């Protein structure tokens, strides 16, 4: 049933100090291999 | 306010830095965000993650970043220097940070910033004797709407008086973690005393589409 | 056969893609002012000296970076040109100090130089000026960093040239200040070529320090024998003294740079 | 044709969760319409998404207002070995704007969506999203949506069962203003220092890790989806011409309500105003000024809002712009040159220091406007502090030299004879 007068963006009060890299962790399973220049770096 | 580094025996390039085993592997998943041969990308991630461990970031910080990264260490002190969320020097354990910009300024942010001042008895750029708190005056933080407003550590408050302030640092002085978001009678961004806007049930999948898909 | 055409103040001029509109001036014998360009070094195009305008552009162009186009008409002497050079030396003295007398550059000095022949004659800045702390980066090189420019020719000769990146800049805005950050001597083999590329007194010689004045010194040309390479140089002298050795461009030796011993 | 504009039905409406009432997660976002036949827009092909957009009428919403369409068609080339990318601007800087922080946070999955349709587009394979480091918990919201969408297919390895692989990436920002320039945005993902590029090289053609790249703001991305689900033509029925579509707003400042709220473009200023931010502290009549498009616009006084309409090129005859559309509103017991001069203070703590007439000018600027404050000054320093920013304006690497010289002209047009009459006050008070 419709329900316009509750916020529904709470899960954020819940955050900690790493919940940002935390997720940016379990993604890393569903990226697709980065392409590459050829190099380790400019300087080599 | 320096751009210049003098060592001291707090802070020198033998002070003891290093990740945790665990903020290894989150290096690892923040390296692979970027291509291959373009590992320097990850300096502000990663120093960023070590202000998380430490809490600031020491000489020895920027020079442990500079060398799992292989880059020249003054690349990184560059980062460092140049964004102003890096801190330099050790801050309380909330970094209060009050917006002072024009938009958060004509609601009043001066009593907000008075009100802070009173009840900790520091000034702008001061800690408390505890280290607890430290305060700041920042530019515009992106809430504007919701002013006046202060961020303390990720969390922003908003739509702050000075009571409510006051009971913020109160709760903090507990242990306590307040509940971030406006102080006032309302939930995020929306207009005080009801919507004006967006009062029916939003259309579901296919409302409005063109035919031909 | 791939030359295209532009015109330089309405005279033509055939120059290959990717010339830039300062080396295209270059070829009808205009230089643009600079400061933060170096042919040596990478383009930097931060300075704004070198803004000129191009016919029937309502903007203003980097010389130094901006290629040319087919068919622009660089305009070196126009009075919109020449607002932009009088504005950006009017920016540039802004915060310099009064240091003249007392700087080595004095003389010699691409600042006091540009700022005969392209600003303005008399300032209407009424506050008061930044001043900076300096920095030990060893012996040779005698730093007075409230005079930088912020050309940023010493980062990009330290990292391109010599391959060394220690020095950069810190901070940013007005407070932004080149150097190491931390306490580090920049000791290269061609570490004293930065005095040279400086345009200002910000870098300067320990050892020629207050010694002599530009106008005064004869010029000698003649070769170094520290090494077997035959680096040409000139060696400055005064009333029978040998006061400094300087590089002398030589395209297919030492082009414009010498080591810290022939120095 | 129409020609009066606003009054925007909720049917219309494309941040159909901007209050946050609703689920923000990917639940929620499906059953808004969200993710619907996005493997269609998909095969249909980057011509014929670049074609919606055009028609659209889209222009930027990061503040320069380029047509969209046209800009997105850049990229619309053969490979030649080297990856496409798409960044997205979530920076949010700008004094005044704080709409692509409701996008990120309540409505995560149009941005995720708005990434691979306008991904595919451009032919990119991935999309880093650059969101400033202030916005830690809508960061992390975004990253919670992305994870759902890559488990459930609709992003990564065959998007959306298209045939078509897209990663999505996010990168915090460090604390800068600038960072949220263009070319200054792809230096700090790069790990550099935030100091933005000179052009050419275009972004198109040398770009993020020297790559073909494409800067979009967070809501121009946004509205990709839906434009091409409900088509370019449909988007184009709002607005004057050249100033198609919706348009968030902020109003803050002396309001009585103020508030984020979605409206049609050509909107006028009163109405909008009026009808969603509750009318100007103590009635219109109390209105001294505002600046409506985020700190970097000029001021307009009150005798030019009573008719004026939101819209880039309404705003553009005003002497001013449209910007973000983040209205901020000066009742007249407002200190008008303390406000300015406050903006200078920001616009001087903000530059990179790159170029010389930014690192020197705006401070330059800022002594001279806080001394203007306190009437410490000459009249005749009024045409001095006009040229000076006339020596900013047009002469410095990127466009935030332009937007601290606007609002000093902006002052100085309609707002001389205060600035006079201090000066004269002060004068007076120390003979
Ligand atoms: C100082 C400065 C700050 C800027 N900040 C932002 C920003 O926070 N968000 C944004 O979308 N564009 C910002 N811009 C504009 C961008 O440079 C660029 O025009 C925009 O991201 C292009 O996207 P769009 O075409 O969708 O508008 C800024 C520009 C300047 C000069
Ligand atoms: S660098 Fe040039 S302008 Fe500056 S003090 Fe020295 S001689 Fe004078
Ligand atoms: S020290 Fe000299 S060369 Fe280096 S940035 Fe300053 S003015 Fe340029
Ligand atoms: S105008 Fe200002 S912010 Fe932009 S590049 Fe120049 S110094 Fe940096
Ligand atoms: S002016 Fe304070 S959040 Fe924008
Ligand atoms: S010589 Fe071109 S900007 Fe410096
Ligand atoms: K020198």
């Amino acid at each position: 049933p419709f329900d316009n007068t509750t916020y529904k963006n709470l899960q954020h009060h819940d955050y900690s100090t790493y919940t940002f890299l935390d997720l940016n962790l379990d993604l890393s399973k569903f990226r697709m291999p980065q392409p590459s220049s050829g190099r380790e770096s400019p300087r080599h | 306010a320096l751009f210049v580094h003098r060592d001291t025996p707090e802070n020198n390039p033998e002070t003891p830095f290093d990740f945790t085993p665990e903020n290894y592997k989150r290096i690892e998943a923040i390296v692979k965000n970027y291509p291959e041969g373009h590992k320097a990308a990850a300096v502000l991630p990663v120093l960023d993650l070590a202000q998380r461990q430490n809490g600031w970031l020491p000489i020895s910080a920027m020079n442990k970043v500079a060398e799992i990264l292989q880059v020249p260490p003054m690349r990184v002190y560059e980062v460092a220097t140049f964004y102003t969320m890096y801190n330099r020097k050790p801050v309380g354990k909330y970094h209060i940070q009050v917006c002072t910009t024009t938009p958060c300024m004509l609601r009043n942010s001066d009593s907000i910033l008075e009100a802070i001042q009173k009840k900790l008895g520091i000034k702008v750029g001061e800690t408390t004797p505890d280290k607890l708190f430290t305060l700041i005056e920042v530019e515009c933080l992106g809430a504007c709407v919701n002013a006046p407003m202060v961020q303390i550590n990720d969390n922003y408050y908003e739509d702050l008086t000075p009571k409510d302030i006051e009971e913020i640092i109160d709760e903090l002085k507990a242990g306590k973690i307040p509940k971030p978001g406006p102080r006032s009678g309302r939930f995020s961004c929306e207009p005080a005393g009801g919507l004006t806007s967006l009062t029916e049930p939003p259309k579901g999948p296919g409302f409005g589409v063109q035919a031909g898909l | 056969s791939n030359l295209i055409e532009v015109f330089v103040d309405g005279q033509s001029v055939m120059v290959e893609p990717g010339t830039t509109v300062l080396q295209a001036c270059e070829k009808v014998g205009m230089q643009i002012p600079r400061f933060c360009y170096h042919e040596r070094l990478s383009v930097a195009g931060n300075c704004r000296m070198c803004l000129v305008e191009i016919e029937k552009a309502p903007k203003v162009v980097a010389a130094c970076a901006m290629p040319v186009m087919k068919g622009w008409n660089i305009l070196t002497n126009s009075e919109k040109t020449k607002k932009a050079r009088e504005g950006v030396m009017e920016f540039l003295l802004a915060n310099h100090p009064l240091d003249c007398p007392i700087c080595d550059q004095g003389g010699e000095c691409d600042l006091q130089d540009q700022s005969m022949m392209f600003g303005s004659d008399r300032s209407r800045f009424l506050e008061g000026k930044r001043a900076v702390e300096d920095k030990n980066i060893g012996p040779l090189v005698k730093t007075i960093m409230t005079r930088c420019i912020q050309c940023t020719r010493c980062i990009r000769f330290a990292s391109e040239i010599a391959g060394v990146d220690d020095l950069g800049t810190t901070g940013r805005g007005n407070d932004m200040q080149v150097g190491t950050y931390i306490e580090k001597m920049f000791m290269s083999e061609l570490s004293g070529n930065i005095i040279d590329i400086c345009p200002v007194g910000a870098l300067t010689s320990k050892p020629y320090a207050f010694t002599a004045r530009p106008w005064e010194t004869r010029k000698t040309e003649s070769i170094d024998v520290m090494d077997a390479v035959g680096s040409n140089i000139v060696v400055s002298t005064r009333t029978g003294e040998v006061m400094r050795i300087l590089p002398r461009m030589h395209e297919d030796i030492n082009e414009e740079w010498i080591s810290d011993k022939t120095r | 044709k129409k020609t009066s504009f606003g009054s925007l039905k909720d049917e219309d409406r494309i941040f159909t969760n901007l209050y946050g009432r609703h689920d923000w997660r990917l639940k929620g976002a499906q059953s808004r319409g969200d993710w619907y036949k996005t493997k269609e827009i998909l095969l249909k092909g980057p011509d014929w998404i670049l074609g919606e957009v055009k028609t659209s009428g889209l222009r930027g919403r990061g503040g320069a207002g380029f047509p969209t369409g046209l800009k997105w068609s850049f990229m619309n080339k053969p490979s030649d070995g080297r990856p496409k990318y798409l960044v997205v601007n979530a920076d949010e800087g700008e004094p005044g704007t704080c709409k692509d922080r409701e996008i990120i946070r309540h409505d995560p999955h149009k941005l995720v969506e708005g990434c691979l349709v306008g991904g595919r587009a451009m032919g990119a394979r991935a999309a880093y999203i650059y969101i400033r480091g202030e916005f830690y918990n809508e960061a992390s919201n975004l990253q919670v949506a992305i994870r759902e969408a890559y488990e459930a297919g609709l992003i990564g390895k065959n998007a959306c069962g298209s045939g078509y692989d897209f990663d999505v990436f996010v990168v915090r920002g460090a604390g800068a203003y600038i960072c949220g320039e263009e070319t200054a945005l792809i230096e700090s993902i790069e790990g550099k220092q935030g100091k933005p590029r000179l052009k050419p090289p275009f972004p198109a053609d040398v770009g993020v890790f020297g790559c073909p790249t494409t800067v979009a703001n967070v809501e121009t991305v946004a509205v990709s989806p839906t434009i091409c689900r409900r088509g370019g033509a449909w988007f184009a029925s709002f607005g004057r011409e050249r100033n198609s579509g919706t348009k968030l707003f902020n109003i803050s400042g002396h309001v009585n309500n103020p508030c984020t709220v979605e409206e049609e473009m050509s909107v006028p200023l009163k109405e909008l105003i009026e009808k969603h931010a509750g009318g100007v502290t103590g009635g219109w009549d109390n209105l001294l000024a505002v600046i409506p498009g985020g700190s970097s616009t000029p001021l307009i006084p009150k005798s030019v809002c009573e008719t004026v309409l939101m819209d880039f090129d309404a705003l553009i005859q005003a002497q001013t712009g449209l910007g973000t559309a983040a209205v901020i509103v000066m009742d007249r017991s407002t200190d008008i040159v303390k406000a300015i001069a406050r903006l200078i203070e920001f616009y001087k703590h903000e530059s990179c220091g790159q170029c010389t007439p930014c690192r020197e000018g705006v401070d330059w600027m800022n002594k001279v406007m806080a001394r203007f404050v306190r009437g410490d000054a000459r009249p005749a320093e009024i045409d001095s502090l006009w040229e000076i920013s006339k020596q900013i304006e047009g002469h410095t690497i990127c466009a935030l030299g332009d937007g601290a010289a606007w609002p000093v002209q902006g002052l100085i047009r309609h707002f001389r004879p205060e600035l006079e009459e201090r000066m004269q006050q002060f004068a007076q008070q120390h003979q």
